[PDB]
């Protein structure tokens, strides 16, 4: 009855890539140890560790 | 006595047919 296949799958590929992008994102999000805003004593403290250290 | 189903009478070509098609099947009957 007719072969007739190609080129209709790099949409599909970009599909699975955009779930996987979607699932990468997610397992990004989560984290405990990366950039939350806090109090004052903590990011004073992390100010102070990026400055000291693009100079290092 | 029988018959032997005479004649047509009208002439062609045969033209077993050359460019093919594709053939669908036709089962679709109410569903």
């Amino acid at each position: 009855h007719g072969y007739d296949v190609s080129g209709a799958n790099n949409k599909q590929v970009i599909n699975e890539v955009a779930r996987e992008k979607a699932q990468l994102e997610k397992i990004n999000q989560y984290y405990k140890t990366l950039l939350q805003d806090k109090e004052q004593e903590y990011t004073t403290r992390k100010n102070n560790q990026r400055e000291i250290l693009e100079t290092l | 006595k029988k018959v032997v189903k005479q004649k047509n009478h009208v002439y062609t070509p045969v033209y077993n047919e050359l460019i093919e098609k594709y053939s669908e099947i036709p089962l679709n009957d109410k569903l």
